[PDB]
């Protein structure tokens, strides 16, 4: 729940920190949901297809693979962000997901069952420079707006 | 009227512990409540209650060492003064809650055993006979972190703690944690003879009484043995469960 005071007028800054309230307003805030819908299920090795997925709250999201360990970052390319329109729905286009470059396309080459998730800007490494440049771990991934769904990759065909 | 939010009777975190606390104090301008360990440890804090005499104040920190800590709520009664204003280092009459913590500073440095400091606490201010001011007295245990799988059962009536499930039926799981019901989270895994995670859920909430429940479907499920999994960043529990194509009732 978050207020707001008002004050009587030609009252000073400094000197209402102490006064009380002349009336209030109060509103509730929630967390906002980022899911993902397209990188779900089934997945072809070195097949390219696009992100697709919803964030209520959200400016720049990033996507992350974990098998047995550290949420390695996929390097989607410019900017590794994806924007959100009015209707809280970003959408990139088709992606290889292993065909790109970096480390967390790797774990997604070998034929398995993984996992990936979604995650807004509140990263921002952590803590530091406004870009997303980590591998945040379960609990930097989970304490920060995120959600995640079960995928496993098929071998090719034909 | 005060309340302590205990998931098991304990805290798990030693390092960084969290109780929720809330209740009604009608009349009072603010409410101090303190821990104390078995050593004699203090830690205090102010709350701020609001008009209508509703404090709730939340995520509070204990700095004490792990053991067993008893708590006590503060709250001056008509005369506004601690008790009677005879505190034994500060000024007469002007004992205020602000004021007790001073004479609470000499507490901790003095080498008292913690059960000393219950019967100062008790004596000095509440015992008076003078004394208008009113406590509640509420204890727990502060332990170590804890997170574990009690029941895991189909949709039947069972709670002994282990029962094979058919395929295409969703079954329960019951554990037990500590931890915050929506700060935290727990992540569960099911992997078969060669792991090949099959599911993976997520809860973050339960209730005060520290069983959470999570719900996984067995509609492509196989037959044999599968492993379960859970872990919230700390200590993980493992557990293991037979998968049959129909039961035997």
């Amino acid at each position: 729940e978050v207020d707001l005071e008002v004050y009587d007028a030609g009252v000073s800054a400094t000197a209402a920190v102490g006064q009380d309230a002349t009336n209030d307003i109060t509103l509730t805030i929630e967390e906002g949901g980022t899911t993902l819908s397209s990188p779900t299920g089934q997945y072809v090795v070195g097949s390219e297809v696009d992100i697709n997925g919803t964030a209520t709250s959200s400016d720049s999201v990033a996507i992350y693979v974990r098998d047995d360990g550290d949420w390695q970052l996929l390097e989607i390319g410019g900017d590794n962000e994806i924007s959100v329109d009015s209707d809280d729905t970003f959408e990139e286009e088709d992606i290889a997901l292993s065909g790109l470059s970096g480390d967390g396309s790797s774990i997604l080459s070998l034929t398995g069952t993984y996992r990936i998730g979604v995650i807004d800007a509140s990263d921002a490494d952590v803590g530091g420079d406004g870009s997303v440049d980590d591998s945040l771990t379960t609990s930097e991934f989970t304490s920060g707006v995120s959600s995640s769904n079960s995928i496993r990759v098929t071998d090719q065909a034909l | 009227t005060g309340q302590f939010t205990t998931i098991n009777g304990q805290v798990a975190p030693v390092e960084t512990g969290t109780v929720d606390i809330n209740g009604t104090a009608s009349g009072a301008n603010s409410v101090l409540v303190i821990f104390v360990d078995e050593r004699g440890n203090v830690n205090y804090q102010e709350v701020s209650v609001d008009s209508d005499g509703t404090y709730d104040e939340d995520d509070i920190t204990v700095g004490l060492t792990q053991g067993r800590v008893t708590a006590h709520i503060l709250s001056v009664g008509r005369d506004s003064a601690i008790g009677d204003g005879s505190l034994p280092s500060g000024p007469s009459n002007g004992a205020t809650l602000n004021d007790l913590t001073g004479y609470l500073d000499t507490l901790d440095q003095n080498n008292n055993n913690g059960e000393q400091i219950n019967e100062l606490i008790a004596s000095e201010t509440v015992d008076e006979t003078a004394s208008d001011d009113l406590i509640v007295t509420e204890t727990f245990r502060l332990a170590e972190s804890s997170t574990s799988i009690d029941s895991i059962y189909p949709d039947a009536a069972e709670a002994a703690g282990i029962n094979p499930v058919a395929t295409g039926e969703t079954m329960v799981i019951a554990g037990s944690t500590n931890l915050k019901p929506d700060d935290n989270t727990i992540s569960i895994e099911v992997t078969n003879e060669d792991g090949t995670s099959v599911a993976l859920e997520d809860t973050d909430e339960w209730n005060n009484d520290g069983q959470w429940m999570v719900e996984i479907d067995t509609t492509d499920f196989e037959t044999g043995t599968f492993t379960v999994e859970a872990d919230d960043g700390d200590n993980t529990d493992t557990v293991n469960v037979e998968v049959v194509s129909e039961r035997e009732d």
